[PDB]
């Protein structure tokens, strides 16, 4: 990613 | 219990399993080809149960237990003779109660479970064994009993309630951690497996479980705590309301764990997860309690500060690349948790508690807290947008002063937020805060700042640019660009890479405003490419996005040389994908001049898009570790285990989407490929039952392929083949979302192929598909409480409407016959809003093609009801039906249409408001239809009523009728309302009524004619000149 973004969710 | 011969044959075989290829393969064949047959299976199960139960050898016992478990399903246990089931059960049970190694007792337990079954005879000796083992002083016996209660939760129903309650309470409180975890696991498994009607019978044990939790911190057993938090997380997703009464206690407990920051991460991350998952499963409950929000914000803020531990200067962080440090576990977890809860709960509920804390963290002398503040806002901004979008100057007042913080990590933090909110508050923020955001980011670009910060600011300029118009970026371009060229000269690869992408995306947003920068940038870019794969790819991306922004004529100054470099690059894995997108973008720039490059670009996409479903028929054990790879997944389809290479199938999709986009741009010029892509890629893709992306991507390719061949016999053959596999997919496709794509795909296919593109059998096979689709939607929907607080379905019904309508139109009515068979289905729907809307929409299409009398009586009673429904979508579909009645069935309908007509004068009258402008426009059209059909047979106030409902600006087909009727009110001083009613429709682009109007203006002087448009501004007077 070459922009700002949030980390991927960690569920299941 | 077995002949002694049988024993050493089987013994030899099972022992051969451990070992050499030869001895071991001979045994494998022997087992599968000779021993698992109707005639030997019971001997084999008898043997394996005996070995697992009695063998003194570990390996043989273990293996046989495992094999028995596997083969006992396949047999299956149900078709085994009674005398032998009994004997197998008895030995399995005696083995369990004898002395075995732990892992063998576990495997025995698993084997025993295969012998407990709905249709199998009662096994009350098991019940008795489990109850006694639960009281054993041996943990392994207790633990193994709960394991069986986990595999077979029905046993829990079968024990007396006054025994099973103390069993679990003793379980939660057991001195052995292992037994605790198995008690917890069995307790939650019960809710996992049983119907809700059985839940209240263990539900009452929740407070004993919750009350047992502090003991794990007393003993310092946090790893064990984490596993119990994991089971509790699964229980929240099943029965969140069971937690209502003790909700504060769980909140306070998770709080306590997360604060104890000498605990290892798993107890703290799973505690946070437990908190988080209430917002996903019981949002009303979290919102009705200010404590949840406050604790949740507080603890994620604590965890977000856990960065660069033992490294105050950040030396390590300053020195690394612009990726995440994967050692910062709790910090990562906190960011995704805040984000997740914000997204569920909204800003009304969290912004206040969030902001209470940020005001204060912004001012701390601990840099970690000033960073935390920025990252927390970054996490929460999207979910809290509904409120924060209004407090945008306030937020910049807090954030922007930190852009210059002494500490470079706080600076990076501030870049992060300006970037996150340029996305989350777009497009409003680009319009109103460009003057503060851009100068702030642009100041970080200077080589005065640290590499990490220059790079982060450059990333944030991608977020801003994404939704900034060319006019807003224009005065900032030279400055943006002169800075980024310096970044282009960095000694660090990652700064160069970011520089390139930032320029590419700014150029994308700048469009034709970027033409003046092209001559400085393009040679810098050519030099980089002629000389670090990612750099080259990001560079070609930069060049072709600049190409698209400046247009083809300017792109022509370097296109041939650029194309030659691409060729060299492609024929020489992150690179692959920059190359393919660049070719694809060159196709968008060059139009039809791309045609001579097809033989370079298409073949490799053909290869990838032909990828087959790469499946490995796999074993229970051999999964999980197969699953470790991001590029593989394992599923269970029909009992067995399958490994599917997911990445390869994602790549097949990617390639199909590129072919699709070439076919869409090149139209008739793509025809040469249509046959091959259709037969070798689109169609076989529908049969990819393990990956739905493939199936969908296959479906969307279909109409586009046909339309290419059309624009350039075969067409008819391929369409017959493609429509038939589409149709066939409707009865077999399990995923509702895919079903939808097929209907849409039929609709688009029909739209391309035209009149009578379907045959009679296809029309009949479609009907069955439509019926099975309607039947399974009904079934899933009549499934939506004590324990708990579907556009997927709405969308599928939306498309089924379209396909039916489409099929009706291509048949030119003939599909009415087939449509009769699913009338009962339709009728049930008509009398839950989504099913209703569907049914009304179908009936409106029916009438469009007076042969419907058969059903007048069956629906008008509900439609007339629906007219005055609180739901706008119901009124809309209803009125359309009443209006369509008078249009296509004038006479088999009058006793209805004229009565309703007063209803319509009222529905007509929050009417003219965005939400229901559409519904009232249909009613309006509906009454104009009645006034037409029965023209001077009507008891005329009406028409003057109707008029006051003009203009019609939103629904196009409605507007189309109203102005047709308007064109068949005169003279008067209605004249300026007559005209404007039309100007309004035209200007709003919702709708020869012009001819009628000019005639009326003819009947008035020079001066009277002119004056009507006197109210209109310049721009709509330009249009009016070009209309009249």
């Amino acid at each position: 990613s070459a922009k700002i973004s949030k980390p991927l969710h960690i569920k299941t | 219990a077995l002949p002694e011969e049988v024993n050493r044959t089987l013994l030899q075989i099972v022992q051969a399993f451990a070992s050499d290829n030869q001895i071991r393969s001979v045994a494998e064949k022997a087992l599968s080809e000779e021993w698992i047959t109707e005639n030997n299976i019971e001997y084999l199960l008898t043997f394996l149960a005996e070995q697992a139960a009695f063998s003194q050898d570990t390996t043989v016992a273990a293996l046989s237990a495992v094999l028995f478990r596997k083969l006992a399903l396949k047999a299956p246990i149900t078709h085994i003779r009674k005398e032998v089931l009994a004997q197998i059960r008895s030995s399995l049970l005696k083995g369990f109660l004898s002395e075995r190694a732990d892992s063998i007792r576990h495997k025995l337990s698993d084997a025993i479970a295969e012998c407990v079954q709905d249709d199998l005879p009662a096994w009350p000796e098991l019940l008795q064994a489990l109850i006694e083992s639960l009281k054993s002083g041996n943990p392994n016996f207790r633990e193994s009993s709960f394991r069986i209660l986990t595999t077979v939760p029905y046993l829990i129903t079968a024990v007396d309630i006054n025994s099973i309650l103390p069993i679990f309470q003793s379980g939660f409180t057991d001195a052995s951690d292992n037994v605790k975890i198995a008690a917890v696991t069995a307790f939650v498994g019960y809710f996992k497996q049983l119907p809700k009607s059985e839940w209240s019978k263990l539900g009452i044990l929740l407070p004993s479980l919750l009350n047992s939790l502090p003991r794990f911190l007393d003993d310092g057993k946090d790893d064990a705590l984490a596993s119990v938090f994991e089971s509790l997380i699964e229980l929240v997703e099943l029965a969140p309301k069971l937690f209502k009464d003790m909700f504060d206690q769980i909140i306070q407990f998770t709080d306590m764990v997360i604060k104890n920051k000498d605990l290892e991460p798993p107890a703290r991350t799973t505690a946070l997860e437990l908190l988080t998952v209430f917002s996903e499963n019981a949002p009303q409950m979290c919102k009705s309690n200010q404590n949840y929000g406050q604790t949740l914000v507080m603890v994620t803020l604590i965890m977000m500060t856990e960065v660069s531990i033992d490294d105050d200067d950040a030396a390590e962080w300053i020195e690394s690349d612009d990726t995440d440090d994967e050692e910062e576990v709790t910090y990562d977890h906190a960011r995704q948790a805040l984000d997740r809860v914000a997204l569920k709960l909204g800003g009304e509920y969290l912004a206040a508690p969030l902001f209470q804390y940020l005001q204060q963290m912004i001012t701390s002398t601990e840099w970690r807290e000033r960073f935390a503040a920025m990252m927390a806002l970054s996490s929460a901004a999207e979910g809290c947008a509904d409120v924060l979008i209004g407090e945008i100057p306030k937020i910049l007042d807090m954030v922007i002063p930190l852009i210059n913080d002494p500490h470079p990590r706080v600076q990076y933090g501030c870049c992060n937020v300006l970037g996150q909110i340029s996305t989350d508050f777009s497009p409003f923020i680009q319009r109103t805060a460009h003057d503060r955001i851009l100068p702030a980011l642009i100041s970080k670009l200077t080589s005065e700042c640290t590499s990490r910060v220059q790079t982060h600011a450059a990333a944030a300029l991608v977020n801003f640019s994404e939704f900034a118009s060319k006019d807003i970026l224009e005065p900032y371009l030279d400055s943006l660009l002169t800075n980024l060229l310096v970044l282009l000269q960095s000694n660090k690869l990652y700064v160069q890479e970011q520089a390139l992408t930032t320029i590419a995306f700014i150029a994308e947003a700048a469009k034709n405003k970027f033409i003046k920068y092209y001559d400085t940038l393009m040679p810098l870019l050519l030099n980089v490419l002629k000389v670090n794969s990612v750099l080259k790819g990001k560079c070609m991306e930069c060049a072709t996005l600049i190409g698209f922004a400046v247009g083809k004529e300017k792109f022509h100054e370097h296109s041939q040389e650029l194309i030659s470099i691409l060729v060299a690059l492609q024929n020489s894995d992150a690179l692959r994908s920059y190359l393919e997108q660049s070719w694809s973008r060159i196709c968008r720039i060059l139009g039809d001049d791309f045609v001579p490059l097809l033989p370079i670009v298409i073949p490799p996409l053909l290869i990838t898009a032909k990828a087959t479903q790469d499946v490995g028929l796999i074993e229970e054990e051999e999964a999980a570790n197969f699953q470790q790879y991001p590029d593989w997944d394992v599923v269970q389809v029909q009992g067995k285990h399958i490994a599917i290479h997911t990445s390869v199938l994602d790549d097949k999709v990617s390639a199909m989407e590129l072919l699709q986009s070439y076919a869409t741009l090149l139209r008739g010029q793509f025809a040469v490929y249509v046959k091959e892509v259709m037969e070798e890629i689109a169609l076989p893709s529908l049969d990819f039952y393990l990956h739905d992306g493939v199936r969908a991507a296959g479906a969307t390719l279909i109409p586009i392929l046909l339309s290419c061949l059309l624009a350039a016999e075969e067409l008819v053959l391929l369409w017959h083949k493609a429509s038939s596999k589409l149709i066939g997919g409707l009865m077999s496709e399990p995923m509702p979302e895919i079903t939808q794509v097929y209907h849409n795909s039929l609709v688009n296919g029909i739209k391309v192929m035209g009149d009578n593109c379907l045959s009679e059998d296809q029309l009949a096979a479609f009907t069955k598909g439509v019926s099975a689709n309607l039947t399974d939607t009904y079934e899933r929907m009549q499934d939506r409480d004590e324990y708990n607080e579907d556009f997927t379905d709405e969308d599928l019904l939306d498309e089924i409407n379209k396909s039916i309508a489409a099929v009706l139109k291509t048949t030119n009515g003939h599909y009415l016959k087939n449509l009769e068979n699913i009338w009962p289905m339709i009728n049930t729907f008509l009398l839950e809003p989504i099913l209703v809307i569907f049914a009304l929409v179908v009936i409106g299409d029916l009438i469009q093609y007076e042969q419907t009398a058969s059903m007048k009586n069956a629906f008008i009673p509900k439609v007339t009801e629906c007219l005055i429904s609180p739901d706008a979508r119901i009124r809309q579909a209803a009125s359309y039906i009443i209006g369509v009645c008078a249009q296509y069935a004038p006479s088999t309908y009058a006793d209805v249409c004229i009565p309703t007509l007063d209803t319509l004068v009222q529905i007509v009258d929050g009417s003219k408001l965005e939400e229901n402008r559409s519904s009232t426009e249909n009613a309006s059209a509906a009454i104009a239809k009645i006034l037409y059909a029965y023209n001077s047979n009507i008891p005329d106030t009406y028409t003057a009523n109707w008029f006051k409902t003009l203009p019609t600006i939103t629904d196009k087909e409605a507007a189309s009728f109203n102005y047709q009727f308007l064109s068949q009110v005169c003279a008067q001083s209605n004249i300026s309302a007559v005209v404007d009613s039309v100007i309004q429709a035209l200007n709003e682009r919702s709708l020869t009524v012009i001819s009628s109007v000019k005639k009326l203006l003819g009947f008035l002087p020079s001066s009277d004619a002119m004056a009507i448009f006197n109210r209109y501004p310049a721009d709509i007077m330009e249009k009016v000149h070009k209309w009249f």
